[PDB]
RNA sequence: UUUGGCAUAGUUCC
């Protein structure tokens, strides 16, 4: 049945209990930003990191 | 622009401090390094 | 409110 309207689907759905995994690349530790950061010393240029 | 003799190096150019700058302990850099070397066999 | 570098290994995405 649908969640918001509560009216039946009319293809019926697969369902059933499958083994998953949590891999280790979450988002915490990938968002990453930079706005006039420190700068490389003998280039001048921005960091790399 | 270019004579030919000019292409036998008599004087040796040296980079200022900002082309081999100092390492933060003070290191110096292959090219200080490899100055330091000709300069040494030069003068001797 | 101040700034290390070289090398090697592994991993993600086409």
């Amino acid at each position: 049945y649908n969640g918001f309207t509560g009216r039946k689907i009319t293809s019926q759905i697969f369902i059933g209990p499958t083994y998953y995994q949590r891999l280790k690349h979450m988002v915490d530790d990938k968002i990453h930003s930079r706005a006039r950061g420190p700068i490389q010393i003998l280039n001048r240029q921005p960091m790399e990191g | 622009y270019a004579r030919p003799e000019w292409m036998i190096v008599t004087v040796l150019p040296v980079p200022p401090l900002s082309v081999r700058p100092a390492v933060v302990a003070r290191n110096q850099d292959d090219l200080t390094h490899k100055l330091a070397d000709i300069v040494k066999i030069n003068n001797q």
